[PDB]
């Protein structure tokens, strides 16, 4: 988890223009 | 392996148009390619 | 209209609907209260000196004027039946009245009425390519009347260039009086075989009828830039809100979205800011100074989730992203 | 009479606020380590040409230097674009010159002809940069300490604009002017900008941190 | 991007011109926006694929 | 292809046109030659694919 | 034919010669001395 990383990135990293970021349906938790 | 990118959805009619109506109404003549990518766009997240 | 189950049945275009979630519908709340803001300006410039002195320049030596830190009143202008030419290019003249340009230049030159059609974009000819030369992409608007009653007696005094080794550029000049070598014989001073004078006169006798008269010109340009103004329409300003969305507008430019106060440190020469998407996300009051954050009000985006309408018509909803403390607007 | 032009003289490109944020611009700007010009005061009035834009630069904390010509011939013939360091107040204007050969600051002396309009406004360094953008002549100044002897400090440093003047004159050439003890007529560094394109990296307080020339 | 349009703010052309020919110069937006909103699908399927 | 333009020559519209109506036959044949770049481009991602 | 001609028409003696077909500059006459009179109203003699 502490490998990747989104500081780099725009809207995912941070309204936007109608751009949207749905949030997967399995959360981290449940995968571990 | 990756498994699955970010799920990702866009408003055709208010990004293209920015809740302008004079623009969703020509908008209006070019028929249903906002539903169509949409459509598109929901089915890639679904298959994520 | 009825409810969010029917919305969600005319968007699948059909009366039954199975159990499932369908992107259906964007629910973007922006109210809008109405704002305005730009500086204290109230001193109007001398534009009845440009379109009413008596003494204008010929389109050779063609005048410029700044005009700036001013009131502009376009109704004036076009409700004035007098310039029997009014022409735009790059905005509407109803709606001169409204914006701000940050400088304005005020030419002005006499002509023929008949060269009137060379003062456009993309012209061509003597007076266009050699006197007084538009750029393709000029943004203002052009006006000119009949000025036998001033320029014709004939007034030889206004002049006009024929012919140069080139043509002339946007908005350039040239009184070089120096004799064109019209052809292969050099010339120094000699006014012979290919050799002439660079400008003629123009017969502006009053028998002369209708276009063929002299006609006054007086063309403006906008400084479309937008970070200073000082330079706005006869619209007056208005209080400002905070937290709320609402159409607003600062020296000319607008949006709509929620304000608050900027913590940016902004520089005093500075006027707004530009996010990763180039937007304004912040601005510098035009009458108290101050910096104050602008963001749009919410995604909007809204679902419907249902189980078969064969099962049963109950059903929710689900705003994306909204929280709930904003959701009953 | 020759130095390596540092990265240095950068400037505020647009009144735009930016913060940690990279962005591209093309504009007008002497590059990074070209060549810049010394003068031999170390001990005749000398006379330089304005190309496009004049990069000016020099170590003052007694305010010796008191402004600068600018213009296209200095015949007394043309508008030509005078500055002022006077003591109450910094001092422009534009008019026609009777420019004498030394012109300094005998201590006052000036002239005027058909004038136009005017305006009123070693340990540290002081450097400025001149435009002759279309229609508006673009001012920028800075004031920082230093500790370099004569070269110029290899410490970055980039800053916001002083004023715009829009007569946007003809500048073909300009000259230099500094005040003298006593008044006897008898008859720092320079660079030139060029059109690059250039990467500005904004940070935290909007502060231009660095750029790098493409 | 402007696509050949005077300004790429929409609410620019709304102010400044009249709608006889904001339809115009929206109808050039249109067109630029919606081809880039085509390609960028087109490559989100190929990157899904 | 001249894609509904004078000519498929571009340096033959920029000799018998001067700029103003050029822009607009530059722009049709432009728009024309990025179409079927785009159409390449798309055959020969799902042909490596 | 015409320049250098032995013989000119009066202003009675209507003729039109017809001239076609052919390519031939008008410099020679641009620059001819004796040809006191070069005015032209259509083109600039350049344009030849
Ligand atoms: C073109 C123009 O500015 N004309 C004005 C006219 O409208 C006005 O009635 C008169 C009185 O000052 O002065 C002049
Ligand atoms: C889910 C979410 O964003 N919740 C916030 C909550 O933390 C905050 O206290 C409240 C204040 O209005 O607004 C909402
Ligand atoms: C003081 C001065 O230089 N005045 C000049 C004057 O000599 C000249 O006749 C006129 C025409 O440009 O312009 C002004
Ligand atoms: C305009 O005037 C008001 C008072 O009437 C003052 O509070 C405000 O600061 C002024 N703003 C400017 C830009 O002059
Ligand atoms: C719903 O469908 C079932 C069969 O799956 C059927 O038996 C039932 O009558 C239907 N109810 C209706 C018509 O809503
Ligand atoms: C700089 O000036 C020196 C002379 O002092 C010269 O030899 C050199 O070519 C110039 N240019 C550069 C890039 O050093
Ligand atoms: C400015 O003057 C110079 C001559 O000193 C001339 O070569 C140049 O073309 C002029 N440029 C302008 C702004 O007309
Ligand atoms: C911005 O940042 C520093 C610390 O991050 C702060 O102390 C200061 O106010 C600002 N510095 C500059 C150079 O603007």
């Amino acid at each position: 988890f502490n490998k990747v990383t989104l500081a780099d990135a725009g809207f995912i990293k941070q309204k936007f223009n109608g751009l949207t970021v749905l949030p997967p349906l399995l959360t981290d938790e449940m995968i571990a | 392996l990756p498994v699955s990118m970010t799920k990702t959805s866009v408003d055709c009619t208010m990004y293209i148009c920015g809740d302008s109506t004079e623009c969703s109404n020509l908008l209006l003549q070019y028929g249903s390619f906002c539903t169509q990518l949409n459509r598109a766009l929901t089915g890639i997240a679904v298959e994520q | 209209a009825l409810d969010p189950l029917s919305e969600t049945k005319c968007t699948l275009k059909s009366f039954t609907v199975e159990k499932g979630i369908y992107q259906t519908s964007n629910f973007r709340v922006q109210p809008t209260e109405s704002i305005v803001r730009f500086p204290n300006i109230t001193n109007l410039c001398p534009f009845g000196e440009v379109f009413n002195a008596t003494r204008f320049a010929s389109v050779y030596a063609w005048n410029r004027k700044r005009i700036s830190n001013c009131v502009a009143d376009y109704s004036v202008l076009y409700n004035s039946a007098s310039f029997s030419t009014f022409k735009c290019y790059g905005v509407s003249p109803t709606k001169l009245n409204d914006l701000c340009f940050t400088n304005v230049y005020a030419d002005s030159f006499v002509i023929r009425g008949d060269e009137v059609r060379q003062i456009a974009p993309g012209q061509t000819g003597t007076i266009a390519d050699y006197n007084y030369k538009l750029p393709d992409d000029f943004t203002g608007c052009v006006i000119a009347w009949n000025s036998n009653n001033l320029d014709s007696k004939g007034n030889y005094n206004y002049l006009y260039r024929l012919f140069r080794k080139s043509n002339l550029k946007p908005f350039e000049r040239d009184i070089s009086t120096e004799i064109y070598q019209a052809g292969s014989t050099p010339c120094n001073g000699v006014k012979g075989f290919n050799c002439y004078f660079p400008l003629q006169s123009y017969g502006f006798q009053p028998t002369y009828g209708v276009g063929y008269q002299p006609y006054r010109v007086v063309v403006l340009s906008f400084e479309l830039l937008h970070a200073p103004a000082t330079v706005c329409g006869p619209k007056k300003s208005t209080n400002l809100v905070k937290n709320k969305c609402v159409n607003f507008n600062f020296n000319g430019l607008t949006g709509t979205g929620v304000l608050t106060e900027s913590n940016k440190k902004f520089l005093p020469f500075q006027q707004f800011g530009r996010d990763i998407a180039d937007t304004t996300d912040a601005v510098r009051d035009p009458q108290t100074l101050e910096i104050l954050d602008i963001t749009p009000c919410s995604f909007g985006g809204v679902s419907v989730i249902t189980p078969g309408t064969n099962t049963s018509n109950q059903v929710a909803v689900l705003y994306q992203g909204v929280n709930c403390t904003e959701v009953p607007v | 009479a020759y130095t390596n032009s540092f990265t240095r003289g950068v400037y505020y490109p647009d009144k735009v606020f930016r913060s940690s944020v990279l962005h591209s611009t093309q504009d007008l700007f002497l590059p990074f380590f070209s060549n810049v010009t010394w003068f031999h005061a170390i001990h005749d009035n000398p006379v330089l040409p304005f190309n496009d834009g004049v990069y000016f630069a020099s170590t003052e904390k007694s305010n010796i230097i008191r402004g600068w010509i600018f213009g296209t011939t200095l015949d007394s013939k043309t508008q030509s674009l005078l500055i002022v360091n006077n003591a109450t107040n910094v001092v422009i204007k534009v008019c026609e010159f009777q420019f004498c050969n030394y012109p300094f600051l005998g201590v006052v002396y000036s002239s005027a002809n058909n004038c136009t309009f005017e305006y009123v406004s070693f340990k540290n360094l002081s450097e400025f940069v001149f435009k002759n953008i279309d229609g508006y002549f673009k001012i920028y100044s800075k004031h920082t300490p230093i500790n370099l002897v004569r070269d110029l400090p290899q410490g970055f440093s980039a800053l916001e604009p002083l004023v715009d003047l829009p007569i946007g004159i003809n500048i073909t050439r300009f000259q230099t002017l500094l005040a003298l003890h006593r008044s006897y007529l008898t008859p720092y560094y320079v660079g030139y900008l060029q059109p690059r394109t250039f990467l500005l990296k904004y940070n935290e307080n909007g502060t231009i941190t660095d750029a790098v020339d493409c | 991007s402007n696509f050949g349009a005077i300004s790429s703010v929409l609410n620019d052309i709304l102010s400044r011109l009249d709608p006889p020919e904001a339809e115009v110069q929206i109808d050039r937006l249109i067109t630029g926006r919606l081809q880039s909103l085509q390609t960028y699908v087109t490559q989100q399927l190929i990157r899904a694929a």
